[PDB]
């Protein structure tokens, strides 16, 4: 009685779809957080050479 | 199935939380690296005017 | 975190290691010939009851 | 082990009121003992 | 004399600072704690949100 | 034998999808680890199914060795 076999790997085989708009996502994901590291590497020169 | 006697699994799921309190507690927080973002500015402002007071 | 807002804030860093672990082992009992430990009565009466009474 | 001093700063904070598992450790040894009550007089 | 010498202290610090700046990272996936410099850390219960 | 079974978990991860090294996954072994299923799980490009569907493939096919020997139900034969 493991005909539940297969639609319990059917479904997951409909979210491998949207496991390709998941990529995009993950790509999204931390380009806010590596940039929101490019902000202080950027600000912290730029403020003090003109200082001096 | 209407199990018994539960001498078993409770002993084992307090082992479990000293994995998830180990892995968890190494995380990366986008607030918390925020929370950093303005602690070099403000000190370097006033050492602009340390030499303001140094020299006048 | 938003609602408590308070400094009960530091037993909130636990509260996310709760929803991991039963959040994936009744997430891998939908496999074919898997077993669930939270479908055992036993250690649910060790979830509640030691984080329950750690609030009153 | 270094299992400790990585959260051990984490324990005596919130193991005062998290660690009584007193009570839990009283009700399991009780249902131990009415299982087996119960099949002592099966 | 002493006006020209403390902007020069002003100016000599700004010079380190920049070049320690440079030193945190080689690469976009460098390290986890040569970034932990200029981006802060703290002791327990610093970051409120 | 602790360092033997220590050694399959450390060895196998960084082999089957990520980590001069952590670009090595950036890549990734997905490509050795697709070809597999037929071609339809595409998606392992940064959500990685070929990396995780392995170990749960695993832990199937380990519980259905306990599970044998109660439901038996064969005849002095084979299949249909």
């Amino acid at each position: 009685e493991t005909f539940s076999a297969i639609s319990t790997i059917g479904v997951l085989v409909y979210i491998v779809k949207k496991y390709g708009a998941s990529i995009g996502a993950f790509a999204d994901k931390l380009n806010e957080q590596k940039i929101a590291q490019l902000e202080e590497v950027k600000q912290a020169s730029i403020k003090q050479i003109q200082d001096a | 199935d209407t199990s018994t006697w539960f001498i078993t699994i409770t002993s084992m799921i307090m082992t479990l939380f000293i994995l998830f309190q180990l892995k968890i507690s190494n995380y990366s927080y986008p607030a918390s690296p925020e929370s950093i973002e303005l602690k070099t500015q403000k000190h370097s402002t006033p050492w602009e005017m340390k030499w303001t007071k140094i020299y006048l | 975190m938003a609602i408590h807002n308070q400094k009960g804030q530091t037993w909130s860093l636990m509260l996310m290691s709760l929803i991991m672990f039963i959040g994936s082992t009744n997430i891998l009992g939908l496999l074919p010939h898997s077993f669930t430990p939270t479908t055992q009565l036993s250690m649910n009466l060790g979830m509640a009851i030691p984080l329950w009474s750690a609030t009153v | 082990q270094f299992q400790f001093t990585g959260i051990k700063k984490y324990f005596n904070s919130y193991t005062l009121t998290g660690r009584m598992n007193c009570v839990l450790a009283t009700y399991g040894g009780i249902a131990l003992l009415v299982l087996y009550f119960k099949l002592r007089s099966k | 004399a002493e006006f020209l010498s403390l902007s020069k202290a002003r100016i000599e610090a700004y010079e380190k600072e920049l070049e320690k700046m440079k030193n945190i990272i080689p690469f976009d996936q460098m390290t986890i704690e040569d970034l932990n410099e200029v981006f802060p850390e703290t002791k327990l219960d610093k970051k409120k949100y | 034998a602790s360092v033997v079974p220590l050694k399959d978990r450390r060895l196998l991860e960084v082999k089957l999808g990520e980590l001069d090294f952590t670009p090595s996954g950036i890549a990734g072994a997905f490509q050795r680890g697709y070809y597999r299923y037929y071609n339809k799980y595409v998606n392992v490009k940064k959500g990685s199914v070929a990396g995780l569907s392995m170990v749960l493939a695993a832990y199937v096919v380990f519980n259905y060795c306990r599970s044998y020997k109660e439901l038996k139900h064969e005849r002095l034969r084979k299949y249909h």
